[PDB]
């Protein structure tokens, strides 16, 4: 997910502006679904929500944008349990030994011949919550188990909360309904108003220790490889409780990121760090936020936000559209100078050449050099020390940068990696000439749809995430609901797609419509006032009631 | 006297603007608009948040999360509990109540009427009419992505050890 909010300090109107672009799945239970809702006098809000959810979970109203991103803050924490030695189906808390609980499930099972089976099974239960087993790495033997306690569980604010933030009015308003409530379970929110204030948010359900806990409670092997372990043979490793949260053994919302600026801020899916740079949030709890290296979504953004120019919509809209691989920025130049220190090497001819005629976009018309700069990228990802400058917590925007082909140990492993990556690609039977679109489509019917963008972790701010099918690779999740949203007098202006059209079934007429449109990357009016609604020529209407 | 109702105008690529006087009336729009769009896609997914996707289709299909359906529906048994529900239920706020009730009440409309124009799955015995708890189920569902949910075939797969050495 991306998301970027300016504000009056950096808009070209001066006022409050918000791009959304959440990356989500192109089907099932987290498909996206537009719908405005409005109860006269009390509610008027647009946006798009997830399937069986009678509330907009992104969206905007008359004076304010909002919208989410995968935050990077824990919402739930493993236990390591002490078993007892007499038993494996006991565990230790503070040297007294305790019984799992067991709770049978009965499920039903249709059969070959048509019938139905009953199958029971088993789930054991600690004070903590359910065993998790990971073979080889998260056992059950006679010495250890796993307890996985989840934040969220006791979570019953979460329809509350996007109800409440349904009726919020402006930035400040947002941030007093969020914070209050405590509901959200695992996203950032970020947001602008017409006034020109632009929000961050870190505000989601996140388990609670107080600081002089955590590097007892710990289990330092297992957090140091990122995963929220804590000692379950200590009571005091228990959440922490705080009476200003707003759920029993949560973070207190005091304790919890919020950046509010009049130029902007960012997010794509690293931590509160650096919202914006210029401002770095820091000193949360580990299970909150980290200082970590982001990723080149981020960095991506960060470069063209970064600045005393002024951010215009159609130059928020075009960081998505471009479909540059920000990654090639990184790598690319390096590489083509191995290239062109490695003519005469028959095998990575096609390969060269293809990766210096590239436009470094996933654009539908992007040369096969997209794809030779993925399979390379995938293997020098995996390299050792290849890295001209590595990462440097001092210059985190600007690193990690360039190949060390000064090195002789890198440049024949990079060589390798590209001779590798090559071959790979010519094995495939991707036939010559083949450019990007002709690849990654989304299947309608009988059709396939080009569709533009690459995954994320490339740096493609439109990321797309395909799985090959095939000849061909199928669009399974990306960018979903599009919204851009800007507040000229008349009324909140907003614009964008559903990429993947309102409808899931073939037989809609709205099955494909908007999928068409973001293929050839035409955004549209998302229209809101009854005046805006009114002139729209294909407008349909229908009074539906009964007794309750 | 009141009950139900809502008045709906869909705009460009069917896009619906819901209008009512209550949440109730307002979720039975949203629940009926919905419905029209992607009636099979709610049933396959509250088959799956019920845990009765073997029950339907066997245990050799996956779920749209791609996990096996024994492995999902013991999962979703376990999460959707009834005392979990009724603890969900008891806690929500009459506004929430009443839209949760409304979307049931307009997702069931469109069922009633529906003469396939808009619905693949017309005539399946896994198409039907939904209750207040299925909506409960998939708000549970996706409130625990971020957590257990990700650790969903780690707790079916959850045993403890014979007597090996």
């Amino acid at each position: 997910s991306n998301a970027i909010a300016v504000g009056s300090e950096r808009s070209a109107d001066g006022k409050g502006m918000l791009l959304a672009n959440p990356h989500f799945p192109w089907n099932g239970a987290m498909r996206f679904y537009q719908m405005h809702l409005t109860i006269p006098g009390r509610l008027d809000v647009m946006g798009a929500s997830l399937p069986g959810l009678p509330v907009v979970n992104i969206g905007f109203s008359r004076h304010l944008a909002w919208t989410h991103t995968v935050d990077t803050s824990s919402h739930f924490t493993l236990y390591r349990l002490a078993l007892d030695p007499k038993d494996p189906r006991r565990y230790l808390v503070d040297g007294r030994s305790l019984p799992l609980e067991e709770k049978s499930v009965a499920i039903e099972v249709r059969g070959a011949d048509g019938k139905l089976s009953r199958v029971e099974h088993k789930v054991y239960q600690s004070i903590y919550g359910p065993l998790v087993v990971w073979p080889g790495k998260l056992d059950w033997n006679r010495s250890e188990a796993y307890a996985l306690r989840d934040a969220n569980l006791e979570n019953t604010r979460v329809l509350q909360q996007w109800y409440s933030i349904n009726q919020a009015s402006d930035v400040a308003d947002l941030r007093r309904r969020v914070e209050a409530l405590q509901g959200i379970p695992w996203v950032n929110t970020l947001a602008a108003d017409e006034q020109g204030n632009a929000l961050y948010m870190n505000q989601s359900v996140v388990p609670y220790l107080k600081p002089e806990l955590i590097p007892a409670c710990a289990i330092p092997q297992l957090v140091a490889e990122g995963l929220p372990a804590l000692q379950g043979q200590d009571s005091r490793c228990a959440w922490s409780r705080d009476p200003a949260a707003a759920q029993a053994g949560i973070t207190p919302a005091a304790q919890l990121p919020v950046l509010l600026r009049r130029d902007f801020v960012q997010n794509s899916n690293d931590s509160a760090w650096l919202t914006n740079p210029a401002s770095p949030l820091q000193g949360f709890s580990p299970l909150v936020s980290q200082e970590k290296p982001i990723g080149p979504r981020a960095r991506y953004a960060l470069s063209r936000l970064q600045g005393k120019q002024p951010l215009e919509a159609k130059t928020l809209e075009e960081m998505v559209t471009a479909n540059h691989v920000f990654s090639a920025d990184q790598v690319l130049p390096d590489l083509l100078r191995l290239c062109r220190d490695n003519q005469g090497e028959k095998s990575l001819a096609r390969a060269c050449a293809a990766l210096a005629q590239w436009d470094r976009g996933a654009n539908l018309d992007s040369g096969s050099g997209f794809v030779y700069f993925q399979r390379f990228m995938q293997r020098f990802a995996e390299l050792d020390g290849a890295w001209k400058e590595p990462f440097d917590a001092q210059r985190p925007l600007d690193t990690p940068q360039g190949i060390a082909l000064d090195r002789p140990q890198v440049a024949t492993q990079v060589r390798q990696a590209l001779a590798d990556a090559a071959a790979e690609v010519e094995k495939s039977g991707i036939p010559d000439g083949a450019r990007w679109g002709d690849l990654q489509v989304s299947t309608r019917g009988q059709e396939r749809i080009a569709i533009p963008g690459g995954d994320g972790h490339f740096g493609v701010y439109n990321a797309i995430q395909s799985v090959r099918k095939g000849d061909h690779l199928e669009v399974v999740g990306g960018t979903s609901y599009i919204q851009l949203v800007t507040f000229p007098e008349e009324g909140p202006k907003a614009r964008g797609l559903l990429a993947f059209s309102q409808s899931s079934d073939p037989r809609s007429p709205h099955y494909r419509d908007q999928t068409e449109l973001f293929s050839r990357q035409q955004w549209q009016t998302l229209p809101f006032s009854d005046r805006q609604i009114d002139a729209d020529p294909q407008l349909q209407r229908l009074s539906i009631r009964e007794a309750a | 006297p009141t009950g139900l109702a809502a008045d709906i105008r869909w705009t460009a690529y069917g896009v619906p603007h819901i209008r009512a006087k209550d949440e109730r009336g307002l979720g039975y729009g949203i629940g009926y608009a919905y419905a029209r769009d992607n009636a099979c896609l709610l049933a396959e997914e509250i088959v799956t948040a019920r845990g009765e996707r073997a029950r339907y289709f066997g245990s050799e299909g996956k779920s749209s999360a791609e996990l096996d359906n024994l492995p999902s529906d013991i999962f979703y048994a376990w999460l959707n509990q009834p005392e979990a529900l009724q603890a969900f239920w008891q806690a929500q706020t009459p506004a929430v109540r009443q839209l949760l009730e409304g979307y049931a009440a307009g997702f069931n409309r469109f069922l009633r009427e529906a003469d396939g124009k808009t619905t693949s799955c017309l005539g399946q015995p896994w198409l039907r009419a939904i209750a207040t708890d299925d909506l409960l189920r998939l708000t549970r569902r996706l409130l625990v992505e971020g957590g257990v949910g990700q650790f969903a075939d780690a707790l079916v797969a959850a045993a403890p050890p014979g007597a090996e050495k």
